[PDB]
DNA sequence: GCATCCGTGAGTCGAGGG
DNA sequence: TATAATGGGAGCTGTCACGGATGC
RNA sequence: CCUCGA
């Protein structure tokens, strides 16, 4: 299907958390060794997507 | 055969105005003020100015530096005013079908007010040429027929049946009253100017229409 | 305005 | 860690996402072996294919090949080394696959 | 070569030491070589004496200071990245006012960054130039309100960020107020809390005419001090709670702290001299015996109030006079920087006395360094002033130390800056150059120091005057500020003098800039010279009175662009500047004393001088600069040579026997020629590169760094994956390029291996791999290589590695490798040339010497330049340098011209005669007569009125040589042109500005992270920018496929781009383009707005540009 | 322009004007849904009261109004054109609360979308336009013959 | 004598009669003409060519 | 210039409907390896290479050319898309 | 930002018809790349395009026969050429290239004008239209020679300037 | 109806230096 | 994990034209 | 940010 109109309107609590594909619990990005991802933090994995592909 | 005089007159190079200042007098300058001092510089470039002449010049050469460079970023932030306000207009139709047109006048009131005298033949070249006649024309025993594209020639003749009393208002078609939606028919722009011919439908007229009023814009003194 | 003079007058409620 | 917006972050290139020139190589690079596989038999590039893992994403036992094709995983063994064998064999003949092992 | 000098000009003073600005600046800040006792209140140490002493141990106070020896040389600090500084030491002394325990240590603040002798710093090894700036003066100014006529303003103004500014209104109805951090109230309640009574201000103010009783309100005078002053710290603090200790500590720093509110000493007099009164500080009142006592506010207010009534000898003021302009210099602003961070260092000493151990406390435990040292780096490393130096020529190095900005911190923020800030007030004379300021943004806002001006100790410029007397013109120089002159009547340096006695019964002068002409009996000053008017560049261009002022202005500016040549010279007619620059830019070597020559070397000249001690100089050989152009000496003495003090021993760059050598002297014709040189651009010969005009040595550095990383380290070596001995060929055992070889672009300058990582072999590589039958290799080839259109020869090598002696890198890197690369640039098309007086072109084509105009006697000449730059440019003095230019190419003589004070028609029309015999009766003795052409084109001269009818041929070519004109034949047909041609020397350089450098070209390359657009920039291989306007030139057209391939398939559509390049190497036809991803980064970054952005389709269903992939 | 020696056609300057005309203030509401004050585009309220007068009810009463170049663009109906323009956040606080659709008429909204713009080669005047030579012309009118 | 109005006019005139393939191959011509024949022409800028005349 | 351009404009309605046209076509040519082209043996666009005239690669000087002989047919709704996609791949294949 | 896209000094350039450009050799190829790879394929200068990229990826594994490919690439293409700032639609004009030795692009005399352009130092940038549309119009439309007269005034852009002026005259 | 404080704009493309 | 401790601290400001709320 | 170029 072809682009056509592009509408703009406010963003309810309930259509955010329905974008949301995890709630950020910590304020963690990476842990200080491992340099990975944190769990429940702003990088994690578990909600935001893998880092490598299909992995 | 003067290399001054010949680039001149050519249009090759050069103005009366920086001719003189190479051969006559400099002139007054301004002071910083904008005040001009009360004695001139009396020297050419081919002779030399004095330090105090030199320095008194320097006022003016600076004022007209900041002057170009504060005006390029007006002339610009202009330009991209026009561009968004015109950048829809395009050439979607080729006849909107209005009934309606505005009427160039080809006299203008003396600031004497003692008559009303002949515009300038530049004047009513950027008023008329190039648009399409709204109404039947009939001077000087020629017929110029509504909906002709007003060629070069066409206007030419318009002065002279002006000048003979014929006519003192021609009446075209215009943007102004082009009853196109999101933008202008043919018939109410005329000719693309680039190519002395009527304007394709699809030209992005307003575009141009701002590029050409902001591209002179730091010219204007 | 300032959100710590604003703490400060409230703490000085008490 | 210091600010990308210091910008100093427009110096930055992505590592991550594949360059065109990368693409079109993995490109060229799968449609030449496939280029290659044809010139087997259909039962010799499905066992290369399987035991390299690009059907289904992953390399297959020797023992799932052969129960695929319902034969002794010595035999599939067999047949995967003489496929190898006739791919070696065209390879050097055509010289076309070199270019790729960089 | 003889050189003859014109003018009549005797200048009695020399030209001032050019970089003392810098210098001396800088030793009184630091007064590094005065015992610490004798040292005064000004510098680092008033810094000192501001912060010192620290209360509430008890007390921590200031003895002294003193300044180490360098850790490391100049040289050394610039190989190994290091700042060059000394050690800061200070001795404290503790003391508890109850214990009266003292203890006292000499505590160790850090490093302070040092001068060189040229007025340069070294900051991380890059040389850099700290910028004067000028600002409005502290003091009392009084302007003319806007708004109403006849109403006044009275601003006082401290040292920048030492204090707010006030103002003071007569507001409309009446009542005199008082601005503070935009605060308006009644003066009176200040006035009250001064310690004012009615009376007194009845009896002071009363004499002005219904002022007075604007400032009469009683509610204020039935309230003591006290309470006047709680009244304001209410009026000047709402929410904070009016304590009485607290509001006198407010109204204290406000006004009466000097470690707070400062006028400069500068301030200071500036009041003093406005408002007839005299200073005890430098605050506007003062704490004594509880009360405060005023100092600045009667007098101002009593000015303002006169001002207003009209009461003779009150003025307002000019704010852009510089006598109300000053200059904060090196030595100033780093005080500044130096001030603050003690300021921080004390905070923590407070805060440090208040935890800790009472009883044990040394200075030591007490004083971290840290803030000072962190404020003294920032403003060294990232402060506005701060800036990289410009060492393209010593000339560049020069005038970067002599410039003046009006921006940086505390100044003028642009679009701020109307014309006033930036026009050239009549005070600029003598002082700030009228024509070197940039053209375009920076116009008026960057200037520079006049040759001869100076930054008096209060920071204000001043210019020197001859006292005359009677009709007598002494030798005694008096230097002014701006408000001395004024009071003077000042006559012009070319006033006619017999002896020391003006000859002119009627003299050019100025009176408080005016010009006006006035008798020997009214004259009390004369200009130095003409040089006193203008910059260090200005000053170099002959024939200044010739050139109009806005192309005196490029030719000034770009004096500071050209690059040192190989076979540089001196230009063949110079205004007698050209030594002093050399010396004073420390370019060149020169004798210390009298003395012999004992050694001369590539390297090194060892002299021996009238005591017998034998002094070695050793000589900077292929140094690169911070713009990449070679840095070298070259000796210029010979051994046994007998020398004088002040002889020349090395030549620096662009360096000609001690003389300024920014170009070359080249043989010109000024006329068309076949559109080669349409437009400003240049025709050149040929000769001029098969001689090595106009070549240039280049050096870049190359820089590559071995880490420790997690997946294992990195190494420099010669084993890299992959490779064919083709490729090691010039790599060394180590790895790193061999010094002597040639590099190109693609060629390894450093082998280094890296471990891959997060690696997945794709199915297509596990195949690959069995088929061939070799392993993945562990590591892969991150190998330093030499750029696109780079290269050279390697002329240098530095290795620095961890567990080395003298050796620490960064945390993790195990080694560092600089590769120096020197190119020898010919001159090629697209290289920028330039004159003294801002005719300024690209060459454009170079002809073989068989095709470029030449003289009868067979000499071709080496540029054409195009006459149509001259009339609307208006710079002739470019045509009087080739005339005299001409005459001394005949001669074999160069010559010196001073600005306004020179050559002039009649004596280059002599020089041009006695030429004309050599250039003529030479031939007329070798056995040749007048040949065909000449006499044609004595015919065409003869119908331009440029000979006169009936003289001989002989007679007429000299008629014309004496107009500088001569017979010239094209090289192509051998037929003479037309007209008789300009031809002569002239002075010619060749700018920064090299087509190598900027030619840039990007198929596909790295991208942006969040953007996923091309990057930018020549060195990132990044690709152009297609901005608004561009799009806009696109859309005009109406070429909507050329604008959506710009949008998408060539920048940062992802799909569309991958698929585009693969169809075009398969020579299919590109792909329909799709969404760009910034987009689709555009669409969530609203969405993290809380705004949903709905693509929809014509039925207003959703459409979903992320396939899914943000979906649950 | 005239004075600098500046030749420049009037219908570009009259283009412009025409742009800084395009809006209209509601005197009296009429029959419509309108309110005294509104402003609105000249074209929708010529539309809106044409209905009404097909319908026979009243006309809104309306005045022109004359607004500069920056208000006038500011105001037009694309919000993306807008929000693009200046003002980004008082532009996309009114759009989003009026959950504003735009119908991407103008140039700059489909720049902005990388789509192909409504002008020249993407016109829908021309650019559906077909190519045949006479042989597939002939070859495919054969096929439509034979139904 | 031809200069820029003269040959302004007619780069418009052959437009408007002969198109713009025509036109463009009269304005190369045009540019080949006068840059070889500027280049013979002996013009130059000697100070001398600044002429001050007697009635300043 | 490019050749005959002016014959070109006279041909369309707006000058951008000709450079549709002569891009879709040079777009068929592309697809069809030329074997589809109206032009003569004689009237084929050459290149000049350093071995001899070959036939000029550029699909646009190609249809610029076809355009100018009057043997191509331009307008809107002539066919259905697919209809002309098939028949061209049926009467020159890829 | 952009790909296909460079920009260099310009030069000027009395030899060249109204409709050329002079672009110099090393910005061509990188410009044009793929296209340059998928020709040496077509000829016997490269086995494949990976061992044409790693031949043109080193200065001196560079040969002749690569360039007269390049030159069989760019026939009848046109580039854009375009020189900041960018005031009206002729800021951006399309040319037939010519392969120059050296560095500089080389600019019709008649067309600086329009560009604000003279060779006191100025730049320019280089656009590569890719598809078949996009060279059609850049062919057609904004090619230089069929834009001769101002879409501002009507009168004549490309006209002769000082020098040719002063030799037509004189 | 008319002063006043707040917010928002003020040319492009380069290059380098960081 | 226990002596008692009780309201911060940085603060240079040389533009101008527009809509709009805020006040007199 | 700065400086520089157009
Ligand atoms: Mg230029
Ligand atoms: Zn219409």
């Amino acid at each position: 299907k072809e682009v056509r109109k592009v509408r703009i309107a406010l963003a309810s609590p309930e259509k955010i958390r329905s974008w949301s594909y995890g709630e950020v619990e910590k304020p963690e990005t990476i842990n200080y060794r491992t340099l990975k991802p944190e769990r429940d933090g702003l990088f994690d994995e578990r909600i935001f997507g893998p880092i490598k592909d299909y992995e | 055969f003067n290399p001054l005089y010949v680039m001149a007159q050519s249009g090759a190079r050069g103005n009366p105005q920086q001719i003189r200042q190479l051969c006559g007098l400099r002139g007054l300058m301004q002071k910083p003020s904008g005040e001009t001092f009360e004695v001139p510089v009396r020297s050419s470039f081919r002779e030399g100015l004095t330090v105090l002449e030199y320095f008194i010049s320097s006022h003016g050469a600076r004022k007209g530096g900041a002057d170009t460079a504060l005006r390029t970023a007006d002339s610009g932030y202009l330009t991209r005013k026009l561009v968004d306000v015109t950048h829809e207009i395009v050439v979607r139709e080729a006849d909107c079908g209005t009934t309606n047109y505005i009427s160039v006048p080809l006299f203008q009131p003396d600031e004497v007010t003692r008559s009303l005298r002949l515009r300038k033949r530049a004047d009513i070249e950027a008023g008329l040429y190039g648009r399409v006649l709204a109404r039947e024309v009939e001077v000087l025993g020629v017929r110029l027929e509504e909906g002709r594209y007003l060629s070069m020639d066409d206007v030419h003749l318009l002065i002279k049946a002006a000048e003979a009393g014929e006519i003192q208002e021609v009446p075209v078609r215009s943007p102004l009253t082009c009853q196109t939606r999101y933008g202008v028919c043919q018939k109410c722009y005329g000719y693309d100017l680039s190519m002395a011919r009527p304007v394709s439908i699809g030209e992005a007229v307003g575009i141009v229409a701002a590029q050409s009023i902001g591209e002179p814009g730091t010219q204007l003194t | 305005s300032d959100p710590v003079r604003q703490y400060l007058h409230e703490i000085g409620q008490v | 860690p210091v600010s990308l917006e210091t910008f100093y972050g427009d110096f930055i290139p992505d590592e991550h996402l594949p360059s065109p020139v990368d693409a079109a190589t993995q490109s060229l690079l799968s449609e030449e072996l496939e280029k290659a596989l044809s010139k087997l038999s259909e039962r010799e590039a499905m066992v290369l294919k399987l035991r390299k893992g690009l059907i289904d994403g992953r390399e297959h036992t020797l023992e799932e090949v052969g129960a695929f094709f319902g034969v002794t995983r010595e035999r599939i063994r067999q047949i995967e080394n003489k496929a190898l064998r006739k791919l070696k064999y065209h390879e050097s003949r055509t010289r076309k696959l070199r270019d790729f092992l960089d | 070569m003889e050189i003859k000098r014109f003018g009549r000009i005797r200048e009695v003073i020399p030209l001032p030491p050019l970089t003392e600005i810098q210098v001396e600046s800088y030793r009184r800040a630091l007064q590094a070589d005065v015992p610490p006792e004798k040292r005064e209140n000004v510098g680092i140490q008033a810094a000192f004496r501001e912060t010192f002493p620290i209360e509430e141990g008890l007390v921590l106070d200031f003895l002294e200071y003193r300044l180490g020896e360098p850790p490391f040389p100049q040289d050394e600090c610039r190989e190994k990245d290091l700042t060059y500084q000394a050690p800061l030491y200070a001795r404290l002394q503790l003391i508890h006012k109850d214990t009266g325990l003292i203890k006292e240590d000499e505590v160790f603040l850090g490093h302070i960054p040092l001068m060189t002798e040229d007025g340069s710093f070294i900051i991380n090894g890059a040389d850099r130039v700290i910028v004067s700036q000028i600002h409005r003066s502290p003091g009392v100014y009084f302007t003319p309100d806007p708004a109403r006529p006849g109403r006044y303003i009275a601003s006082i103004i401290p040292l920048p960020k030492r204090g707010p500014w006030i103002d003071l209104e007569v507001e409309p109805n009446g009542v005199v107020s008082m601005k503070v951090n935009k605060r308006k109230f009644p003066l009176v309640l200040l006035l009250r809390v001064l310690g004012y009574d009615q009376e007194t201000l009845a009896r002071e103010l009363g004499a002005y005419g219904e002022l007075v009783q604007g400032l009469m309100d009683e509610s204020v005078f039935a309230m003591r001090p006290e309470e006047a002053l709680i009244r304001l710290f209410t009026l000047l603090r709402p929410g904070d709670p009016p304590k009485r200790d607290k509001a006198v500590a407010y109204v204290y720093g406000l006004i009466a702290d000097p470690r707070r509110y400062d006028l400069g000493e500068a301030g200071r007099y500036k009041a003093e001299e406005k408002l007839g009164i005299r200073l005890s500080g430098r605050t506007l009142a003062r704490f004594e015996d509880g009360e405060f006592k005023d100092e600045v506010f009667l007098p101002t207010l009593r000015y303002l109030f006169a001002l207003t009534a009209g009461v003779p000898g009150h003025e307002v003021d000019d704010i852009d006079h510089l006598g109300n302009r000053r200059i904060r210099t090196v030595g100033e602003l780093m005080t500044d920087q130096f001030r603050v961070g003690l300021a921080r260092l004390a905070r923590g000493v407070r805060e440090r006395m208040l935890m800790g151990s009472e009883d044990s406390l040394t200075p030591a435990k007490l004083v971290n360094s840290r803030p000072l040292e962190a404020a003294i780096r920032e403003f060294f490393s990232r402060s506005q002033l701060s800036q990289f130096k410009d060492e393209t020529n010593p000339l560049s190095s020069l005038r970067h130390k002599r410039r003046i900005s009006a921006l940086g911190p505390g100044g003028l923020t642009r679009e701020r800056a109307g014309f006033d800030v930036r026009d050239v007030h009549r005070t600029h004379y003598g002082r700030i150059c009228p024509v070197e300021t940039p053209e375009g943004a920076n116009i008026g806002l960057i200037t520079s120091l006049a040759a001869y001006a100076r930054v008096d100790e209060l920071g204000f410029i001043r210019t020197p005057y001859r006292r005359v007397v009677g009709g007598v013109v002494t030798d005694e120089v008096v230097y002014m500020t701006a408000t001395e002159e004024d009071r003077y009547t000042i006559a012009q340096a070319n006033t006619p003098l017999e002896g020391n006695r003006i000859a002119a019964e009627r003299v050019v002068a100025r009176r408080k800039g005016e010009p006006v002409i006035v008798s020997p009996e009214e004259v009390e000053f004369m200009d130095v010279s003409p040089k006193q008017v203008f910059s260090v560049n200005t000053n170099l261009i002959p024939f200044l009175e010739h050139d109009d002022a806005n192309r005196a202005l490029m030719g000034s500016n770009m004096q500071t662009q050209a690059v040192p040549l190989i076979r540089a010279q001196a230009p063949v007619v110079m205004t007698g500047l050209e030594e002093r620059v050399v010396r004073d830019s420390l370019a060149a070597l020169y004798a210390e004393e009298d003395g012999e020559v004992a050694k001369v070397d590539g390297n090194r000249i060892v002299v021996r001088y009238e005591d017998g001690r034998l002094v070695e100089y050793p000589l900077r050989r292929f140094y690169r600069s911070n713009q990449g152009t070679a840095l070298d000496q070259r000796p210029r003495v010979v051994v046994g040579q007998r020398v004088r003090k002040g002889d020349l021993l090395a030549d620096g760059p662009a360096s000609e026997n001690g003389f300024l050598a920014l170009g070359q002297n080249v043989l010109v014709a000024i006329m068309p020629f076949d559109g080669y040189n349409f437009e400003d651009a240049i025709v050149i010969s040929e000769e001029l590169l098969k001689r090595d005009f106009y070549t240039s040595i280049h050096i870049e550095r190359y820089e590559i760094e071995a880490r420790d990383t997690k997946l294992g380290p990195e190494r420099i070596t010669r084993d890299i994956p992959h490779l064919s001995e083709a490729a090691l060929r010039d790599l060394d055992e180590e790895g790193v390029v061999r010094i002597g070889a040639e590099v190109k672009p693609g060629d390894i300058l450093v082998g280094r291996t890296s471990f891959k990582g997060e690696s997945e072999p794709t199915p297509e590589e596990r195949l690959l791999r069995s088929i061939f039958g070799e392993k993945a290799r562990d590591v892969k080839d991150t190998s330093l290589r030499v750029p696109p259109g780079e290269g050279g020869i390697v002329v240098r090598t530095v290795r620095l590695r961890r567990g080395d002696p003298g050796v620490e890198l960064k945390p993790g890197v195990r080694e560092v490798v600089r590769v120096y690369v020197a190119q020898k640039r010919k001159l090629q098309v697209g290289d920028k040339l330039a004159n003294r007086h801002g005719n300024k072109g690209v060459v454009a084509k170079i002809l073989p010497v068989e095709d470029m105009p030449h003289l009868p006697d067979g000499t071709p000449v080496d540029v054409i330049l195009n006459p149509l730059g001259v009339p609307s440019r208006m710079n002739l003095g470019q045509i009087l340098e080739t005339h005299l230019g001409l005459a001394g190419y005949f001669l074999g003589q160069r010559y010196i011209s001073p600005i306004f004070d020179g050559a002039k028609e009649p004596e280059i029309k002599e020089l041009l005669a006695q030429a004309f015999e050599v250039y003529f009766g030479k031939r007329k003795g070798e056995g040749f007569g007048v040949d065909k052409r000449e006499v044609e084109v004595l015919r065409r001269a003869e119908k331009l009125g440029l000979v006169t009818p009936g003289k001989t041929p002989e007679e007429q070519l000299k008629e014309l040589f004496l107009q500088g004109k001569v017979v010239l034949y094209d090289g192509r047909t051998g037929e003479p042109i037309e007209g008789p041609i300009v031809v002569g020397q002239m002075f010619i350089m060749k700018l920064y500005h090299m087509v190598e450098d900027k030619m840039h070209a990007r198929s596909t390359g790295p991208y942006s992270l969040i953007t996923q657009q091309p990057l930018g920039g020549k060195a990132q291989f990044g690709g152009q920018r297609f901005g608004e306007m561009e799009v806009w030139a696109l859309e005009a057209y109406g070429a909507a496929h050329t604008l959506q391939e710009m949008l998408t398939l060539k920048s940062d559509d992802i799909e569309g781009r991958n698929a585009a390049y693969e169809a075009i190497i398969k020579g299919e036809d590109v792909p329909e383009p799709s969404v760009p991803e910034s987009f689709r980064v555009l669409v969530k970054e609203l969405q993290a707005l809380a705004l949903d952005v709905q693509t929809l389709d014509e039925k207003d269903n959703p459409v979903d540009i992320f396939e899914g992939l943000a979906s649950k | 322009y005239r004075a600098q020696g500046v030749k420049l056609h009037d219908k570009h300057i009259e283009i412009v004007v025409r742009q800084m005309m395009k809006y209209v203030e509601v005197t009296d509401p009429g029959d419509s849904r309108l309110l005294e004050g509104q402003v609105l585009e000249k074209w929708d309220v010529e539309a809106l009261n044409e209905r009404l007068i097909a319908e026979g009810k009243t006309p809104v009463a309306w005045k022109p109004l004359l607004m500069g170049v920056t208000k006038s663009a500011l105001s037009t109906k694309s919000w993306l054109s807008a929000a693009s323009f200046q003002n980004t956040t008082h532009v996309l606080t009114e759009a989003a609360i009026a959950g504003k659709k735009d119908e991407l008429i103008g140039l700059k909204e489909n720049v902005i979308l990388g789509r192909l713009i409504p002008a020249g080669t993407g016109s829908d005047f021309v650019r559906f336009t077909q190519v045949v030579d006479q042989k597939t012309l002939k070859a495919i009118e054969e096929a439509r013959k034979e139904a | 004598p031809q200069e820029k109005n003269s040959l302004k006019d007619l780069v418009y005139q052959a437009f408007l009669r002969l198109g713009m393939e025509k036109t463009a191959r009269l304005l190369d011509a045009l540019k080949y003409y006068g840059f070889t024949f500027s280049t013979t022409s002996g013009i130059t800028i000697g100070i001398d060519d600044a002429v001050i005349p007697e009635e300043k | 210039a490019e050749p005959g351009i002016d014959k070109l404009f006279g041909m369309v309605d707006s000058k951008y409907r000709l450079t549709v046209v002569v891009a879709k076509r040079a777009q068929q040519l592309l697809r069809h390896g030329f074997k589809n082209t109206v032009l003569e043996p004689e009237e084929r666009p050459k290149m000049q290479t350093l071995e001899g005239l070959f036939d000029d690669p550029n699909a646009v000087t190609w249809a610029m050319k076809e355009l100018l002989t009057g043997r191509l047919v331009f307008g809107e709704n002539l066919v259905p898309e697919d209809r002309l996609q098939k028949e061209m791949e049926r009467l020159y294949p890829v | 930002r952009v790909d296909y896209s460079g920009r260099s000094v310009i030069v000027v350039g009395p030899q060249l018809k109204l409709h050329q450009c002079g672009l110099p050799k090393r910005m061509a190829l990188e410009l044009f790349k793929p296209f340059l790879l998928k020709k040496m394929e077509e000829k016997g200068i490269a086995p494949n395009v990976k061992a044409a990229r790693r031949m043109l990826e080193r200065q001196r594994d560079i040969k002749d026969e690569v360039w007269d490919a390049l030159e069989e690439v760019i026939h009848g293409k046109v580039v854009l050429l375009n020189r900041a700032p960018t005031l009206h639609r002729l800021g951006i004009q399309a040319f037939q290239p010519v392969l120059v030795e050296g560095q500089s692009i080389q600019l019709h005399p008649l067309v600086c004008e329009a560009f604000n352009a003279d060779f006191d130092g100025d730049q320019m940038a280089v656009h590569v239209p890719l598809s078949s549309f996009a060279q059609a119009e850049a062919r057609i439309q904004m090619l230089s020679a069929h834009n001769l007269l101002s879409p501002a005034s009507g009168e004549p852009l490309a006209k002769p300037s000082r020098d040719i002026i002063l030799g037509l005259y004189y």
